[PDB]
């Protein structure tokens, strides 16, 4: 039972071209592998893809759980998590609202990822989340007097992909910022604002909790027990 | 009922398959049901019968009307079966017998433009073949029409025979691995605690007349080299008696094995019984020579296949070549000439000759498919692709003064 | 006039059916549609550049320089030439509000696609053609 051929029958695919049909070695790096499912296609550059766990979770397999894999399914190859995310936080500083809202999109869809979370991590734009979501609600105003439901699925998705991230813990826990409670402050004692962003708030909040003490005391500075209680009145169970 | 002729009960039984297939979820057996449904109906003008009728619907109802209604869902299966000859035959049908006997255009534009969908994802969309896997059946206890017979079923596109064990023997505590393949068992013809043996056999291609000649590509090849078969081998070796190490290769006889069922594959269920056995064997010489034979039709239909795409899947042809050169130039033809280009191989028998000039004048062909392959490579070469190919182009070159002066093959 | 200097070339191309320069016949054949399409006219447009490829046969081998034209001088496979000014009269027809002959050439093309060629992708294109035949047949 533990060895099987280790080739594994698991049609392989890629954008355009057919899904190509072959078993994979369950013994070799997902280099020299990932270099023959390239020229298999008669195709390169086999260092810039990533073999995505192709259903809805859309996960990274590493070497880890690559025996994980079973046989008969479908392997989508996209880019490189490296690359994916450079070119996602580069489409992040994109002035044009639509190239930061397609790749926020897919950052809220990846983020679910550990494994991308530690190259989002180690391309350190976490601190770009962090700056922006901090500014941009001060920045834009005048466009923001129309974006302001556009600013709200923004953040929606900025604020769920960077829990995501956040939760799996073996990020540091002051890359928060004063600005940090302030846009808090800024869902919270404003009217009334997307349930979704203030989902999230709401668990960084619990999460900072989780983290050390003088950090609560500083979001007790922005607390008042009249503005928790309005969402009671938010009768969502769930909130 | 059929072999009775009592066709009522017979399409209730019909219906209460279609039904039995779709909480199964299987499309084309349970398509294959719904035609031999409806090819006792035909194409006459005239509701000549009420009684055909399933008691759900009915209004005047000329034949033709239910046809096509049948057809609708038929043509739906076989796309949601991921199967489309047969869908695109019963699409040639439905078309003409609307264009000159009903004249509903729009139907007409409908289904053909439908028709040509399935062309492109017949193409574009990727076809797994399913293995083959012969099960019998041995032990007391089984349902009468169960005892002694050879099952062999169509599995999953992606399941591997160990996975049809599972679902056979999870599906039968008292489950038995009984691994001698071969043989039944006499003492358990009667005896309970029931034996099976299941092993993968290798189906028979369905060679369509007429398409040998053409530039088919691999698409046709592999839609019938994995449906509409009705013959599957499977193949054991043997070796005994003169025990040389170095190629055992005049007395590695291998024992194939084929069988023949009443009816073809895919059908109106996905497994049978066996009707028909090839029992079979031959001696290693003229099996290596056919392995041979059937390497040269490989790479002869690669190059042809190949003969029309230029930018063609390139890197495992240029391992077939590989193949060809890494481990065949040595072991592979060591018994060229050990167990062939010997005295031996004559003293084996006398009977037959054209043997060693048969196999000789095959690599004759077979080097010139090198050269077309090394050519269209010369095409096809990467940036790393020049060394090997100017490795293996070395080896074919020594390889022809191995063929024309150490092998003494003809020219020609 | 225009129309009546094309009527004399067509004179002229019966005077060849006889004396059969089939090559300079065919040219002149040319410079006719040239001037038909100067006219927008699709008629004998089809109908005259399909008796040109009428003349050709389904075989592959070009054989005769006659139809061997001088426009894109390679060997000019004989069917996909045939072929090519099959989809151009298709397109006459597109524009000649005509398509009954128009499906019976579509489907003489597919029937030689799954003959020879095997382009499905081309295959659904021409089907999807003939599609668009029927509905405009049926919305006349």
């Amino acid at each position: 039972m533990p060895p099987p051929a280790d080739i594994v029958k698991v049609a392989i695919e890629w954008p355009g071209a057919y899904p190509k049909l072959m078993e994979i070695d369950q013994k070799k790096p997902l280099s020299a592998i990932i270099k023959e499912v390239c020229d298999g296609w008669s195709l390169a550059n086999h260092e810039y893809f990533a073999l995505q766990h192709a259903d809805s979770s859309n996960f990274y397999i590493t070497e880890k759980n690559r025996n994980e894999i079973k046989n008969g399914t479908i392997l989508r190859l996209t880019t490189s998590p490296a690359q994916n995310a450079q070119q996602l936080h580069e489409r992040i500083q994109s002035s044009s609202m639509d190239a930061k809202l397609e790749a926020l999109k897919d950052l809220a869809s990846l983020s679910r990822d550990v494994t991308f979370a530690q190259e989002f991590i180690n391309l350190d734009g976490i601190s770009l989340l962090t700056q922006m979501v901090e500014s941009g609600t001060e920045r834009y105003q005048k466009l923001q007097k129309i974006m302001k439901p556009c600013f709200g699925d923004m953040l929606s998705f900025t604020l769920t992909a960077f829990v995501e991230l956040m939760d799996h813990g073996i990020v540091s826990w002051d890359t928060f910022s004063v600005a940090f409670i302030k846009k808090i402050a800024s869902f919270v004692n404003k009217s009334a604002i997307d349930i979704s962003i203030l989902q999230r708030s709401l668990a960084i909040l619990e999460s900072m909790v989780l983290n050390s003490h003088d950090l609560y005391q500083k979001v007790a500075q922005e607390i008042t027990i009249g503005q928790l209680i309005p969402h009671l009145q938010g009768s969502d169970q769930e909130i | 009922y059929k072999e009775k002729k009592r066709e009522d009960i017979y399409i209730r039984y019909l219906y209460k398959l279609r039904d039995l297939h779709r909480d199964c979820e299987n499309y084309t057996e349970a398509a294959y049901t719904l035609l031999l449904h409806a090819e006792l109906l035909q194409w006459s003008d005239k509701p000549c019968v009420p009684h055909l009728l399933q008691r759900d619907s009915y209004y005047v109802y000329t034949q033709q009307e239910l046809k096509e209604k049948l057809y609708q869902e038929i043509i739906s299966y076989f796309d949601k079966g991921k199967m489309w000859e047969k869908a695109i035959k019963l699409s040639k049908e439905l078309a003409e017998t609307y264009e000159s006997k009903v004249f509903d255009y729009e139907g007409l534009g409908n289904l053909l433009k439908k028709r040509a969908s399935f062309y492109e994802n017949i193409i574009k969309a990727m076809r797994p073949q399913p293995e083959y896997f012969a099960v019998g059946y041995y032990g007391q206890g089984f349902p009468s029409f169960l005892r002694n017979k050879i099952f062999i079923y169509r599995g999953k596109e992606y399941e591997r025979r160990e996975d049809f064990s599972l679902r056979l023997l999870t599906q039968f505590p008292n489950a038995e691995k009984m691994t001698s393949t071969t043989p039944p068992g006499e003492d358990i013809k009667s005896s309970p605690k029931q034996y099976m043996q299941c092993f993968t056999v290798k189906p028979v291609m369905s060679l369509p007349p007429s398409y040998k000649d053409k530039p088919v590509p691999e698409q046709i090849l592999n839609y019938y080299r994995a449906n509409e078969v009705q013959q599957f081998r499977y193949s054991r070796p043997f070796r005994k008696g003169e025990k040389d190490p170095d190629n055992e290769f005049a007395t590695m006889w291998i024992e194939r094995t084929t069988y023949t069922t009443a009816y073809t594959f895919p059908g109106i269920l996905k497994w049978f019984e066996v009707k028909q056995i090839s029992t079979e064997e031959i001696s290693p010489l003229e099996n290596a020579i056919e392995t041979m034979e059937l390497t040269n039709e490989r790479i002869s239909n690669c190059v042809q296949q190949h003969a029309w795409d230029r930018s063609l899947s390139v890197h495992p042809l240029s391992m077939l070549l590989s193949g060809i050169v890494d481990p065949a130039v040595m072991g592979g033809f060591s018994n060229y000439e050990k167990a062939f280009f010997t005295e031996k191989y004559l003293q084996e028998h006398p009977e037959d000759q054209e043997k060693v000039e048969l196999l000789k004048r095959l690599i004759a062909l077979q080097m010139p498919l090198l050269t077309e392959g090394i050519r269209i490579h010369g095409e096809k070469l990467t940036e790393q692709l020049k060394p090997l190919h100017e490795r293996l182009s070395s080896c074919f070159r020594e390889l022809k003064e191995k063929v024309e002066k150490h092998y003494g093959v003809i020219t020609l | 006039s225009k129309e009546n200097r094309m009527s004399c070339t067509v004179n002229v191309l019966n005077f060849y059916k006889e004396k059969k320069r089939e090559d300079i016949y065919i040219r002149y054949l040319y410079k006719l549609r040239d001037l038909h399409r100067d006219c927008e006219n699709y008629t004998e447009a089809a109908y005259t550049l399909l008796l040109h490829a009428e003349l050709l046969q389904w075989s592959d081998k070009p054989c005769v320089p006659h139809l061997l034209q001088r426009d894109s001088y390679y060997v000019y496979t004989q069917q996909e030439l045939k072929e090519k000014l099959y989809q151009e009269i298709i397109s006459y027809f597109d524009k000649g509000k005509m398509w009954e002959k128009a499906i019976k050439l579509s489907k003489e093309l597919a029937e030689t696609y799954e003959s020879k060629v095997f382009d499905y992708e081309g295959l659904g294109n021409l089907l999807k053609k003939r599609a668009s035949f029927y509905e405009n047949i049926i919305k006349a």
